[PDB]
């Protein structure tokens, strides 16, 4: 596999390069700086994480590397608290938009900037207690060979438990989440519809501005794609070890598929700031201040 | 039905200070910043500040720093803002305005809802009532012929102008007062055809509730 | 602080024509930009917001565009409703200002000054002032210069000037020019003279009297 190599290069360099520019927009630009994209900033960091990170892990395991157990199965399951943080700060902010839009007058002193500090430290702390079971004395280690006596190779495949990739983790913290932020957004649609068709039969301004509310629940929908496509991302590989682990002695997965799972959640973390410039207009506009000046400079 | 109502006018001497206030009906008070705008000679409008009403935090214009201080009583969605050593350079209408805010992916903002805003007039004049002067025209025509009635000396404003007590209202023209020192001074103009006058009676009546006063001036033609 | 500079003015147009309004800020604002419109005598309304988004409510044809330092307000076919002054707000940043303001006047065809002159009244010279007025009324364009002449000698002190808006019946403009003198500076000379210049003829509109 030498494409798959030069892809994950491809990959890191460019995750790394969109989300910078993202940060350093919500950094540069005064009308980005809010709770919600301080969410969607943590976003960026751990999809920047996995471009300095979490691919060179992916490109270590793929040789065969051998180590102690632990500092094996760190390098094992990394991007496992990424991806957790990922859902954690997704539904942050489908639980922002939420408040945002389901009751705007609450809004105000409900939602701050030091509690999304404090969630958002939490998150990260959990991120990592779930993110690596592992770590905490959990284990699939004690059960190549003569690698090394006080060294146990470690990778992924038997070095990683799957009675949890699809119990502890699809079952659990991926799929519930996923689930109930697919109700919040659908709740806001629905909702923000009816009082839309409400509004329209007894001409304004009988309670808010009707602009206002579409335009609010225009930008959730840009935010709630952005689960969409996570879903599309992490899906297919939950699928594969999903069914592979319900026959363990059953059959399993192919290298010219199963080789894409790991690409694919890998291509997550590169969608977003492309999301962000077709569906947003103030980040579009950002980027583009950025890089037309220190393109130039 | 979103409505904010804004204190009466107000008219001191400077030095002194003042208390505007502007209450909101129809929405939830404490939901909203709320913000000052200062308008002058009709025109110029400047940012004073802003209050967030939960927390009664603000943010004032650097310009405004230590002239303008804001405030609310939730109680009675009322908010507040008091000038202090209050100038001449003062005097202008004062607004209060909401501001409006939602999430594009920036933060959205403007003032959906202003008050019918405020007059203050800072100066140190005395309350005077106007002397009321008819214009005829000069001692000695054509198809129409227009007379004046002058309003000098007055403060403050406003005055009430009419002629045969609005029986007479086509062909008018009531000019803006202008401040001459310390006092207003303001005229009106009618004209009709040559044979409404002086064939007919014409009056000029002016009234300056302030000092309490009601004038009648009949135009008549100069001697001869 | 960030600047708003906007222009033009003032602009006057007919009804059913087009019409631009530019705001240019000081640095970059992005897309926060607010439109307001005041109509005499009111409360600035809001217009538009985030640059390009109509209020509730605004009819289609006014239309808001430009990003970063540059924004322009456009209104379509020209209605009589429209009329009044326009200002841009930038909401940019923790310190906000406006816009000077467009005034949007009616066009109509040109008039000539109706000019008359008043000597001072009998009672104000009683009181020991005398001043003489001058109206000049019904004309368009607003722009028009009084000059005021004692015995043939231009007089630039003691005149006080005022304008009314346009005309609720035809849209036109008056003024009217006011010459205060004491008494006595008063009756120290003969001839007055209150003399107009105007887009409308090539001479002077000129009205005098003498004080007998
Ligand atoms: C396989 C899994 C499938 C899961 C899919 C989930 C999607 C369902 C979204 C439901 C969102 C709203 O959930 C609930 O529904 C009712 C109406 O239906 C709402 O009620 C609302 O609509 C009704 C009219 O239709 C009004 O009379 C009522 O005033 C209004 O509040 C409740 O306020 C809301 O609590
Ligand atoms: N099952 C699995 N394998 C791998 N890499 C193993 C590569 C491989 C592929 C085929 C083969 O026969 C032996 C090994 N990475 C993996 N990452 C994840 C994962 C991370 C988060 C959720 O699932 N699961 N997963
Ligand atoms: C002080 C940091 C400067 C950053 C320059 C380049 C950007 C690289 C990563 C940093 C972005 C982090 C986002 C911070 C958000 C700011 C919040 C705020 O000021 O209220
Ligand atoms: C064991 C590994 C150590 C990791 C060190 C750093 C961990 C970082 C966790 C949280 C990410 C911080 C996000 C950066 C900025 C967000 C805050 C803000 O600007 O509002
Ligand atoms: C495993 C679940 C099977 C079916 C999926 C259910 C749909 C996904 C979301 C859950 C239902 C919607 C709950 C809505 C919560 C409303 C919050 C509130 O109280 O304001
Ligand atoms: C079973 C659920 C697993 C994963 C959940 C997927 C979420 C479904 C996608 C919802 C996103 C809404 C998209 C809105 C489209 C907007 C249209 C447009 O203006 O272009
Ligand atoms: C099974 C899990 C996969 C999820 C199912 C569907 C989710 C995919 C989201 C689809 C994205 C729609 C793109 C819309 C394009 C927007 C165009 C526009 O700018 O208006
Ligand atoms: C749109 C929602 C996406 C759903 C994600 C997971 C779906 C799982 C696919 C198949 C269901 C259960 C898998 C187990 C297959 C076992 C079949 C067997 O060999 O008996």
């Amino acid at each position: 596999s030498s494409v798959y190599i030069t892809v994950e290069l491809a990959i890191a360099v460019l995750a790394i390069l969109g989300n910078v520019l993202v940060c350093w927009a919500v950094w540069l630009n005064s009308n980005l700086q809010n709770v919600t994209n301080y969410f969607v900033v943590s976003l960026a960091a751990a999809d920047i994480a996995v471009g300095v990170l979490a691919i060179p892990f992916a490109i270590t395991i793929s040789t065969g590397f051998c180590a102690a157990c632990h500092g094996c199965l760190f390098i094992a399951c990394f991007v496992l608290v990424l991806t957790q943080s990922s859902i954690f700060s997704l539904l942050a902010i489908a639980i922002d938009r939420y408040i945002a839009i389901r009751i705007p007058l609450r809004y105000n002193g409900l939602v701050t900037g030091t509690r999304a500090k404090g969630i958002i430290a939490i998150c990260w702390v959990l991120s990592f207690a779930i993110g690596l079971t592992p770590m905490l004395g959990w284990n699939n280690c004690g059960q190549s060979q003569g690698c090394g006596e006080g060294q146990v190779a470690c990778l992924f495949e038997d070095v990683v438990p799957m009675n949890y990739m699809v119990y502890f983790n699809f079952f659990a913290c991926v799929l519930v989440p996923l689930l109930l932020m697919l109700g919040v957004y659908l709740r806001i649609f629905l909702a923000a519809r009816r009082q839309l068709k409400q509004m329209e039969s007894q001409p304004l301004p009988g309670e808010r501005a009707r602009s206002t509310l579409q335009k609010e629940v225009h930008a959730a929908k840009s935010l709630a794609i952005i689960v969409g496509l996570f879903a599309l991302c992490w899906l297919p590989l939950h699928i594969i070890n999903c069914f592979t682990f319900f026959c363990p002695d059953c059959s399993h997965a192919p290298l010219w598929l199963m080789y894409l799972a790991i690409v694919l959640s890998h291509t997550n973390s590169v969608v977003n700031p492309f999301i962000y410039a077709y569906r947003i207009r103030e980040f579009r506009q950002t980027f583009r201040k950025i890089i037309r000046s220190h393109v130039l400079r | 039905e979103v409505q904010l109502q804004q204190s009466g006018a107000e008219l001191v001497k400077p030095g002194s200070s003042v208390k505007i206030s502007c209450k909101t009906s129809g929405d939830s008070f404490t939901a909203y910043n709320m913000n000052w705008v200062k308008q002058s000679h009709g025109k110029s409008l400047e940012w004073i500040g802003n209050i967030n009403p939960y927390y009664g935090s603000t943010r004032y214009n650097q310009k405004f720093k230590g002239k303008a201080t804001l405030t609310v009583d939730k109680s009675s969605s009322t908010a507040y803002i008091q000038l202090n050593s209050l100038t001449s350079e003062d005097s202008a209408v004062y607004y209060c305005a909401r501001e409006g805010n939602y999430y594009d992916g920036g933060s959205v903002r403007y003032f959906d809802y202003w008050g019918q805003g405020t007059t203050l007039t800072v100066s140190s004049a005395k309350t005077t009532a106007p002397s009321v002067y008819p214009l005829a025209p000069v001692c000695g025509s054509g198809s129409s012929v227009t007379l004046g009635c002058l309003v000098k000396g007055y403060f403050p404003e406003p005055v009430t102008l009419t002629w045969n007590s609005g029986s007479l209202s086509s062909g008018v023209h009531t000019f803006p007062a202008v401040l001459q020192s310390d006092l207003y001074t303001l005229s009106s103009s009618v004209t009709v055809t040559s044979s409404t006058w002086p064939s007919q009676s014409i009056t000029c009546n002016v009234a300056h509730p302030a000092s309490s006063t009601k004038v009648d001036k009949k135009i008549e033609p100069r001697g001869p | 602080d960030i600047v708003m500079t906007q222009s033009p003015a003032s602009l006057s147009a007919s009804v059913g024509d087009t019409v631009t309004i530019t705001c240019r800020a000081s640095e970059f604002i992005y897309s926060s930009l607010t439109w307001y419109q005041q109509k005499q005598g009111g409360s600035p309304q809001l217009l538009v917001y985030a640059a390009t988004n109509l209020a509730d409510a605004v009819p289609s044809r006014f239309s808001g565009s430009g990003s970063g330092t540059q924004f322009s307000l456009k209104i379509n076919r020209l209605q009589p409703e429209d009329f009044g002054t326009y200002y841009c707000q930038h909401f940019y940043g923790s310190t906000w200002a406006f816009g000077g303001g467009t005034k949007l006047e009616i066009k109509r065809a040109d008039a000539a000054p109706t000019v008359s002159i008043f000597p001072p009244s009998s009672e104000q010279l009683t009181s020991g002032g005398a001043s003489v007025v001058c109206f000049l009324n019904n004309f368009y364009p607003k722009d028009i210069n009084v000059k005021w002449k004692i015995d043939g000698s231009e007089r630039q002190n003691g005149v006080l000037n005022s304008w009314t808006d346009q005309d609720s019946k035809d849209s036109t403009y008056s003024m009217s020019s006011t010459l205060t003198l004491t008494k006595d500076e008063y009756e120290r000379h003969n001839s007055y003279t209150c003399e107009a210049t105007h887009k409308t003829s090539t001479s002077p509109i000129v009205k005098s009297f003498n004080r007998n």
